[PDB]
């Protein structure tokens, strides 16, 4: 396509000959005739007004293997489209049109043997050889001292590719490997490192879980055999972060692929955000539920931020393959079109194919499930993109897990508790007293600790202040009435009194206009952008408190505004109201969302699309000078609704529960006075 | 606790708890504490005292392997990791000489280490040219392959000095090799002197004793010839430039490789490798001042410019001359300082501006100076297109220009060598910020096509992708009619946009409109907010009214009467407005300005809004009457729209036929004229009269289009005085249903309970005839329909199934009937669950207590949702009668009866449906069926009796192609004459066949979820063809074979006069 | 079969669990991948000529011969480029199989390749010679036929790519050709 356009061209030879325009219709299971029909349209169309010895249009139908039994049959009008280009109509000139029949799967013969079956076999040792040879043609003394490696590579790529049924790996892993290899050996230039290797043979052969990768191919390099540990999140950010020598030379040919992270219960988003989104933030590009949105609208917008950010250098995170894979299979590809040192990709909507920008910097992250991607993923897509597993337990070292079940046992216990003030023998489960407790919570909770520190050194002094943050995680959103109950529980005595102090004292809970006053005067941690967000069993804001908040804060607030999410029936009224609240002067704005779990409104499942929507725009609008604050806000019932709450999610988020929104002049804002004080003595 | 715990204390081996011993620096500690003193062994516990003893048995086993050679390497080299906590550990419980042992056990690890990658470099230097020689490594290629869990016993450390391991090497001598093959494993010209001696050879099974003579030797002296011959410096150039062509100005490597190149030979390394490596640059230098130089001559020759530089000359006569020495010589120096440190980098950009003439020629010809430049990338942006590419293509014009028009416009026919340095100096450091510059050049230059036509272009017919957005947001009427032609009503038909202005008009479709969608998310972007906002306002609008287009055809399909001629002119212009439409002579047109997109999602509220409501009132309607459930809401449209008028068209009437039976049009109008008192049109009277006080009471049309819609959901014939009502529609149909006499009874079978559902397993092959037993038990009666008979199909609409439930669970129906559920387990996973929910909810809101609910499902397919949620209530019988008694009841059931002149009277006494079939074709069927239709002319003189021939030849047999075939035959009466048709079906279409054949002959319909009804008629002949499971099935109707005339010439005639009578 | 299984990733439906079923066997392994003639028409097939081979030699002879306009091209050597093509198709069906029962067919095609490659064969042996030039010694720098080596790239096209037992092909091919192709290796 690059090549051989018709006066254009790179070449003498290929000058001389015809101008090429293709259409690219990836063919997928569930594809239709009217489909390629419409692509052969379109490129008879293109043709049209051309000369027919000068220019044609090519049909590329990059996965004709896949739409071999549809129960439509969709390569049916393939055959005639050919040969005379049309249906229904008189043979004539201008119907006739190139092709390329691209596929990963064989091919039925009979109905496609007018052309010729390019049949590429499974390469031998020779052909592998040889073809890393030809990829490392690039240079020549750091080809031949990565030589050696060539032979066994090969072999150990062919147990594997023996080893397994099902057919997980690929000529583009051996190949990546090889390129890996490069890399680091022409940015070294004094050899290579048994780390070097390992790292290199671990990140391109990884994901699935019955093969030993690395052992298979340390046996065949015995040699290059590491001893040291090797951990998943370092892994990811050296697939994410390149090198500062890297991608900085003349043209850049050697790189990753687009990283895919595996995970279960879509948890991979938590630490993600958590501990490897550093200086910039990345846009999220997902299946927005605001209720009847348009999919193909959504869609569209969605290839249109991806290109954006491949045009500015930011990173994507897409939460969706089964719908953005038709409009993105080339450009994870990752091969481009040079025009003036300009890297273009292939970015197409359905039949219209385009050659976009990508920047140097520019990562795409998936993010999927280990079901859904083994065992609907078409498999291509799996080599396609370089396979990572990081879900709970890779980030999670050993001494975190122990925290984990320690905070279980003390939230089981905090739960736990047996008093005789009144005539009742109710049980208190950790979901009843902690809103938002799912029993994968403590997990969370010491992430989010662990993370807020940051240190990460055992030197005996700070798993004290990992337990003691973890710990007021928890307490952070726990319900008052249980925390002063927390005398009779199983927590002893002093424990309720230091719990309570710090609850009072040094956690501030009593007015959400108070839990204002005491965050935004303090620094923070070299941090942009603080979003918070809130459970409460009190009545949501109406509309005159904003008022009252705003004569308050005639210093440090800016004015705010209120949304409710049962108003909000697309993106765009969600982003125009961000965009009203972002486009005013001033700093330390605030901005409340609201929704409400007890409701006949199916407001529930878009708190997630609603919460993205909003750090996509504060991450697309702010610029260098102001301070944002977003305070998510949801009110739950005290009747059970506060044990169906999925709790404690990870990121940009800390779940408070503050159970009065507004205020209370009437009683003291300490409810352990009112424990100290009966009523006779008030 | 601290036990290494792995889902709760599995061992069952001994390198994890060695492992934990080594590793753990509380073990070490707890071990001299306890040995310090035996005060603290006797008081522990029992359990931690038997786990301490299990360690400690562990320990002394690999302790004790660790003298002999027993002990596994793995284990030996977690020792070496952890000398000194293992070493404490030993001195520890030695108390129950070792630096020596500990000493002398790593000195020989180092030599087994260095052994073992000896001989892993001497396998890849043997399979680095396997394609070449292959070769059989003895025994070490399947020794070396396995992974060192092997014991280390087999290393026979012995004295009397030699230390021979598993790897059988044959000599010392081929240990040497491979030794300084590890040792030379990383130059790249022993990497081509190894290639280059292998070639030398040739397929041939080859081994070690001679490898090591006739690979390696040769390759070695000529090495050592090499080495030599770069000690003394007597190499000549021919040499140099075939092997060192590969170190192009990478020079540091090259240094270490002349490093390693003299380590080889253990000499001094001090005033030889600065010098030869300068040599090389030099050498590389000159070449490229030679190429450089060359590309210069070839763009003076080329170019134009005649020029005068008349300094290279002597360096062009060198060029063409070959001479053979290796040495510096010093008179060219100064003449070469000129360039002494130019680079190695952008003689690529000179040469891709020497070799392009055409382009600076070109350049000269037409822009002749430097001002012009700023008007022309204007000109040409216009000109250029809109994708990214195109949108390029002018800025890598401008900034190759930019950073190339210091040497290409302020040059001299005649200049001296300095100011063109200088000049040439500046240039570099021009380029410097962009090294992809010539780059730039070369893409601009190849598109001289587009570039020679951008000054002469004439007017192009090409608006844009974004000057056309700004004409949708400027005047873009985004208009939805729904139109009543032919067509269909999918969102791509009914919404439409027009572009104004001259006077012409462009109809833009909404797959256009998805085009240019396509197009202009695409497009590039100029870093204008202007772009970025007007194209997002153009697709916040298009999406909305797609959302429009969703509600609305949800709600046309859904049933409205209302909206059918709803027509909508959006004016998406700034205050443009909003202008809707109704088709009615009493409805104002209702017009409001201002913002679009706000008050178009409003509305887009109000819209979904009221179509729940809808939803609701329909619903509650249904429940009532009882018989708006005989049709869905397209049918119930359709009916109502066609039963105002005074001749309701023959498709009404044959679909009002199932509720009534002969439905007749004086029947039908008998029946309207008694469903409407006076007190209905006066109250239809006094909204009309209130209506447009209410209307002037709101300034928005947000409140008078929720006023008015509230009024059409509670009062709607006033607003469309041409189509009836649900309420009225209910009373028409009840009023026919009472008027229609002799209700059907059908009695349910032993063991199934007329109060609770009746789920039955039977198998694919039996579920058609035990049915079929289901209905029997009642004869001299009717034939179902499909009514109270759902042959259920994969991807069925849940309305039908819902439907289904409703006329099974209402109260008012005037007889008990048998509702039966065929195949219900083809239904889909939604589809079920949808129609599971609606049961519940349907028994929970109310019904009759004496519904016959009977559920036939395949018995292989229980997995899928409403089988398995369905067996508690599973009676465990699967009735069933005897073939013969069911095709005595379809035979009897399909009679035609006397005095109705009918084409079956031609049949086998008329049973109006009949099957014609062969084991092998190519026998008679469908000449059995002509034969049929000249005995019927022969018959009823003057026939003129059509002979409809449907063909199915597809496979997954699709009910709507033969009801299209069927609609245009009967739907006009003046053929109500006997009609024979003849249904015939191909050998391809294995997977409709049983389906289809028991919808039209017995459930006697055919019918489209959006569209009209078909009914069989008992007075018209039909002749289904069948190839031949089937083979059962095919059994039930009555069916009339042929066979070959082989095969029944011994049986029985099998001729016809037609053909025989011909000649 | 286990070639066309072999094809890199295997077919993405796995044979047991296709739809596309003429009787027991998938239709996507055929040769011809025709549906099931009904009867009525099977009792009317009958076979046409096979094809004995002997004939092929005269129906290549014609179809260059045509298809090339050789007015000004060479007078002999369309008996040259007959016969290396009928070689080639006897090769193809010297197999016990064909690719896709090719006869005839990918000869009105390669001959077409062949013309294509003749009327622009003015240029590409021109770079061909610079390439083998700076880069190659003079062994590979000899005079190229227009009329071979075009020949030799039309039968590089339409048959030797689409195989991977080329070796056998090449060899039985080079036996027809003239001296300066006359060896596999050239
Ligand atoms: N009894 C008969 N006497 C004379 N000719 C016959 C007889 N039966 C069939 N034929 C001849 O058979 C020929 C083709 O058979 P026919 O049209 O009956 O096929 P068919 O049963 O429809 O086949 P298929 O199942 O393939 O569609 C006709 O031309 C007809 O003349
Ligand atoms: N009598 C004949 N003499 C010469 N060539 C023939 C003759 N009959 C057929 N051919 C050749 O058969 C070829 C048909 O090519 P092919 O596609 O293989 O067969 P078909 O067109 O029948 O599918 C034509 O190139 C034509 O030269
Ligand atoms: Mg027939």
């Amino acid at each position: 396509a690059d090549a051989m356009q018709g006066q254009a061209a790179f070449s003498e030879l290929f000058r001389c000959l015809k101008q090429v325009h293709l259409v690219s219709f990836q063919c997928s299971p569930h594809s239709t005739p009217q489909g390629i029909i419409s692509t052969f349209k379109q490129c008879a169309r293109f043709q049209q007004g051309k000369d027919l010895g000068q220019y044609v249009s090519v049909v590329v139908l990059d996965e004709v293997g896949l739409a071999e039994d549809s129960p439509k049959m969709p390569l049916k009008t393939l055959h005639p489209l050919l040969e005379d280009g049309c249906i229904e109509d008189d043979p004539a000139p201008y119907k006739k049109v190139g092709f390329v029949g691209i596929s990963n799967w064989a091919l039925d013969p009979a109905k496609m043997n007018r052309g010729i079956f390019v049949s590429r076999g499974s390469p031998n040792e020779k052909e592998l050889i040889e073809s890393a040879e030809g990829i490392c043609s690039s240079d020549r003394l750091v080809q031949d001292k990565i030589r050696g490696y060539f032979a066994p590579f090969a072999k150990a790529y062919e147990t594997v590719c023996q080893k397994q049924d099902k057919e997980f790996f690929g000529l583009r892993d051996y190949y990546s490997l090889i390129k890996m290899v490069f890399a680091k050996a022409k940015a070294s230039k004094r050899g290579l490192s048994p780390q070097d290797i390992t790292h290199a043979v671990l990140r391109n052969f990884s994901g699935k879980d019955n093969i030993q990768a690395l052992s298979i191919f340390t046996a065949s390099l015995p040699e290059a055999r590491y001893k040291e540990e090797v951990s998943t999140v370092e892994l990811i950010k050296q697939n994410i972060y390149p090198g500062p020598q890297a991608s900085s030379r003349g043209l850049d040919g050697a790189e990753s692929r687009y990283l895919l992270v595996l995970t279960r219960n879509y948890v991979a988003l938590q630490i993600l955000q958590q501990t490897f989104f550093e200086g910039q933030q990345p846009e999220i590009i997902f299946g927005s539920s605001f209720p009847q949105d348009q999919e193909y609208t959504q869609i569209c917008r969605n290839i249109n931020r991806v290109k954006i950010c491949m045009e500015t250098g930011k990173m994507v995170v897409l939460l969706n393959l089964q719908n953005l894979y038709e409009s993105l299979y080339d450009a994870l590809n990752q091969y481009y079109v040079y025009l003036g040192g300009q890297k273009y990709v292939d970015l197409g909507l359905g039949t219209h194919r385009v050659k976009c920008r990508v920047h140097t910097a520019f990562r795409l992250i998936v993010i999927e499930e280990k079901d859904v991607v083994y065992k609907q993923f078409p498999v291509p897509l799996i080599n396609r993109l370089e396979k990572h597993y990081l879900d709970m337990n890779t980030v999670l070292q050993p001494w975190q897990k122990s925290i984990v079940q320690e905070l279980q046992q003390w939230a089981h216990e905090f739960a736990d508790v047996k008093a005789d003030q009144f005539i009742a023998r109710h049980k208190y489960s950790p979901a009843d007293v902690f809103i938002g407790y799912h029993s994968d919570a403590c997990a969370s909770v010491v992430l989010q600790a662990v993370e807020r520190q940051g240190c990460r050194d055992l030197t005996e002094e700070l798993y004290r202040k990992v337990s003691e943050e973890a710990r007021s995680i928890l307490l952070d959103c726990a319900t008052p009435d249980a925390v002063v109950r927390l005398s009779g529980s199983s927590l002893g005595s002093f424990t309720a009194k230091q719990l309570s102090q710090e609850y009072y004292y040094a956690q501030q809970h009593n007015s959400f206009v108070d839990f204002l006053q005491a965050h935004l005067r303090m620094t923070h941690h070299e941090c942009r952008a603080v979003f918070t967000e809130i459970t409460t069993f009190s009545r949501l804001l109406t509309g005159n408190d904003c008022d009252v908040l705003a004569s308050e804060l005639r210093g440090l607030a800016s004015k705010p505004v209120v949304l409710s999410l049962q108003q909000y029936d697309t993106e765009y009224s969600f982003l125009k109201d961000v965009r009203s609240w972002l486009t005013n002067p001033g700093k330390r704005k605030v901005l409340v969302i609201q929704a409400d779990f007890d409701d006949g409104t199916r407001s529930a499942q878009l708190v997630a699309s609603a919460k993205y929507t909003a750090i996509n725009e504060i991450n697309k609008t702010q610029g260098t000078k102001d301070f944002v604050f977003v305070y998510f806000v949801t009110k739950l019932s005290r009747m059970g609704s506060g044990t169906s709450y999925v709790g404690f999610h990870g990121g940009l988020w800390r779940s408070v529960h503050i159970d009065d929104l507004r205020r209370s002049t009437i009683m003291a804002s300490d409810v352990t006075k009112l424990q100290n004080v009966t009523i006779s003595q008030l | 606790k601290s036990w290494p715990v792995h889902n709760g204390e599995p061992v069952f081996d001994v390198d994890e708890i060695f492992k934990y011993l080594l590793k753990w620096p509380d073990v070490r500690q707890l071990f001299e504490l306890c040995g310090t003193n035996e005060k603290i062994i006797d008081n522990i516990t029992e359990e931690g005292r038997q786990l301490m003893a299990t360690a400690e048995s562990v320990f002394q086993k690999v302790a004790g392997e660790l003298e002999n050679g027993t002990i596994v390497v793995g284990q030996l080299e977690l020792i070496l990791e952890h000398q000194s906590q293992f070493l404490d550990i030993w001195n520890l419980n030695r108390r129950r000489d070792v630096r020596s042992l500990l000493k002398r056990r790593r000195d020989d690890l180092l030599f087994l280490k260095q052994e073992k990658r000896y001989v892993e470099s001497l396998l890849r230097q043997l399979g680095r040219v396997k394609h070449l020689v292959q070769v059989d490594f003895g025994n070490i290629e399947i020794i070396h392959s396995q992974d060192l869990s092997n014991k280390k016993l087999n290393e026979a450390v012995i004295k009397l000095s030699y230390k021979r391991e598993t790897h059988y090497c044959l000599s010392p001598d081929i240990r040497e090799m491979a030794s300084k093959l590890d040792s030379l494993k990383d130059s790249h010209i022993f990497q081509d002197f190894w290639q280059e001696t292998a070639e030398s050879l040739n397929e041939l099974k080859v081994s070690l004793p001679e490898v090591l003579e006739y690979l390696y030797n040769p390759c070695y002296d000529n090495f050592y010839t090499l080495y030599e011959n770069l000690k003394s410096g007597k190499i000549t150039f021919a040499e140099v430039d075939a092997i060192f062509k590969d170190f192009v100005d990478k020079y540091d490597e090259l240094k270490n490789d002349l490093k390693f190149m003299c380590t080889m030979n253990p000499q001094d390394q001090k005033g030889w490798i600065s010098e030869r490596v300068g040599q090389i640059k030099e050498y590389h230098t000159l070449h490229q001042a030679v190429s450089s130089a060359k590309v210069i001559l070839q763009v003076r020759r080329a170019l134009g410019v005649t020029g005068d530089f008349s300094v290279l000359n002597p360096l062009l006569n060198f060029a063409d001359s070959f001479e053979d020495f290796g040495n510096e010589s010093p008179q060219f120096i100064k003449a070469k300082q000129l360039l002494q440190d130019i680079s190695e980098p952008r003689q690529r950009c000179l040469e891709e501006l020497a070799r392009q003439t055409e382009l600076v020629a070109w350049l000269h010809k037409a822009l002749e100076d430097i001002n012009e430049l700023k008007v022309f990338v204007d000109l040409a942006s216009i000109s250029a297109g809109e994708n990214d590419i195109d949108v390029d293509r002018v800025a890598c014009f401008h900034d190759a220009v930019q950073g190339y028009a210091s040497l290409l416009y302020k040059m001299d026919e005649r200049t001296n060598f300095s100011d063109f340095m200088n000049h040439l100096q500046e240039l570099w450091r021009a380029l410097d910020n962009d090294q992809h510059l010539p780059d730039k050049l070369k893409d601009s230059a190849r598109n001289l096509e587009w570039l020679k036509t951008v000054k002469e272009s004439h007017g192009s017919v090409e608006l844009s992708s974004l000057s056309l957005a700004t004409a949708i947001n400027s005047r873009g009427v985004y208009v939805i009619e729904a139109p009543k032609d032919g067509q269909k009503i999918s969102p791509d038909t009914v919404l439409r946009l027009l572009l104004p202005d001259p006077e012409a008009l462009r109809t833009y479709s909404t797959e256009e409109l998805k085009e240019l969608l396509n197009k202009l998310m695409l497009m590039s972007g100029k870093k204008d907010h202007n772009s970025n906002t007007e194209v997002e306002k153009f697709s916040e609008v298009f999406s909305n009214m797609q959302r429009l287009v969703h509600v609305f055809i949800k709600l046309h399909c859904a049933g409205n009467m209302l909206f059918r001629t709803w027509t909508a002119k959006v004016y998406c212009c700034p205050d443009g407005g909003i202008f809707m439409n109704f088709g009615l002579e009493l409805l104002s047109q209702l017009t409001e300005k201002g913002d679009v997109i706000q008050l178009l999602g409003a509305l887009c509220r109000q819209m979904e809004d009221f179509l729940d409501n809808w939803k609701t009132v329909v619903a509650q309607k249904r429940a009532e009457h009882f018989y708006l459930n005989f049709y869905t809401a397209e049918q119930l449209v359709y009916l109502s729209s066609e039963l105002r008028k005074p001749r309701p068209s023959e498709a009404a009437l044959m679909m009002l036929s199932f509720i009534k039976g002969k439905c007749t049009v004086q029947d039908l109008v008998q029946a309207t004229s008694a469903c409407e008192s006076k007190a209905d049109r006066y109250c239809l009277r006094e909204v009309m009269k209130k209506l447009p006080q209410q209307l002037l009471s709101e300034p928005s049309l947000m409140g008078k289009l929720q006023v008015i819609m509230m009024q059409s959901l509670v009062y709607m014939s006033a607003f469309l005085p041409h189509c009836l009502d649900l309420d009225a529609l209910g009373r028409c149909l009840a009023h026919l249903a009472t008027m229609g006499g002799t209700p059907v009874e059908r009695p349910l079978p032993k063991g199934l309970q007329a109060g609770q559902p009746n789920l039955i397993l039977c198998g694919h092959s039996e579920v058609l005839p035990a049915a079929l037993a289901i209905y029997m038990q009642a004869p001299r009666q009717p034939l179902p329909t499909f009514d109270e008979v759902l042959l259920c199909t994969p991807a069925t609409t849940i309305e039908e199934v819902e439907l289904l439930l409703r006329r099974c669970l209402t109260s008012g129906s005037q007889g008990h009937k048998v509702y039966s559920l065929l195949f219900a387990d083809q239904l889909s996973y939604e589809v079920g669950c949808q129609a599971e929910e609606f049961f519940q909810s349907l028994c929970t809101r109310a019904h009759r207590e004496d519904y016959q609910l009977v559920i036939l499902c395949d018995a292989a397919r229980e997995h899928c949702y409403i089988p398995s949620t369905f067996s508690q209530y599973k009676v465990p019988l699967v009735p069933q009668a005897p073939l013969p008694n069911i095709q005595a009841y379809l035979q009897s059931h399909y009679q035609v009866p006397k005095r109705l002149l009918s084409a079956a009277t031609v049949f086998r006494d008329g049973l109006c449906v009949g099957i014609v079939t062969s084991e092998r074709a190519g026998v008679g069927k469908s000449l059995y069926v002509n034969t049929l239709h000249t005995k019927l002319k022969a018959k009823l003189r003057d026939e003129t009796v059509p002979l409809k021939i449907i063909r199915l030849t597809e496979p997954h047999l699709d009910e709507n192609q033969v009801l299209s075939a069927l609609l245009p035959f009967l739907k006009e009466k003046y053929q109500k004459m006997p009609v024979i048709f003849h249904i015939d079906i191909s050998t391809s279409v294995q997977t409709g066949i049983p389906i289809f054949l028991f919808k039209l002959l017995i459930l006697q319909y055919l019918m489209d979820i959006n569209g009209k009804i078909w009914r069989r008629s008992p007075g018209h002949l039909y002749l289904v063809e069948i190839p031949q499971p089937l083979f059962k099935f095919l059994d039930l109707f009555p069916k009339v074979t042929c066979r070959p005339p082989k095969e029944v010439i011994d049986m029985e005639p099998a001729m016809d006069p037609v053909e025989f009578c011909s000649e | 079969i286990l070639r066309l299984e072999s094809a890199g990733l295997g077919y993405r439906v796995s044979a047991e669990e296709t739809a596309d079923r003429l009787g027991s066997i998938p239709l996507r392994q055929l040769v011809y991948r025709v549906h099931a003639l009904p009867p009525s028409l099977i009792p009317l097939v009958w076979d046409f000529g096979q094809l004995n081979d002997s004939a092929e030699k005269l129906y290549i002879q014609q179809i260059v011969q045509r298809l090339v306009d050789s007015v000004s091209v060479n007078p002999s050597e369309t008996c040259v480029i007959a016969d290396v093509l009928s070689a080639s198709q006897m090769f193809m069906r010297k197999r016990e199989n064909e690719c896709g029962f090719v006869s005839l067919r990918d000869v009105e095609r390669c001959v077409k390749v062949f013309r294509w490659f003749h009327d622009h064969s003015d240029m590409l042996l021109k770079e061909l010679d610079k390439f083998l030039h700076e880069s190659s010694d003079s062994t590979h720098t000899f005079e190229r036929d227009p009329v071979l080596w075009s020949l030799v790239m039309a039968i590089g096209v339409c048959y030797h790519a689409s195989l991977e037992e080329k070796a056998s092909y090449r060899t039985a091919i080079a036996r027809c050709f003239p001296k300066p192709y006359n060896s596999s290796r050239a």
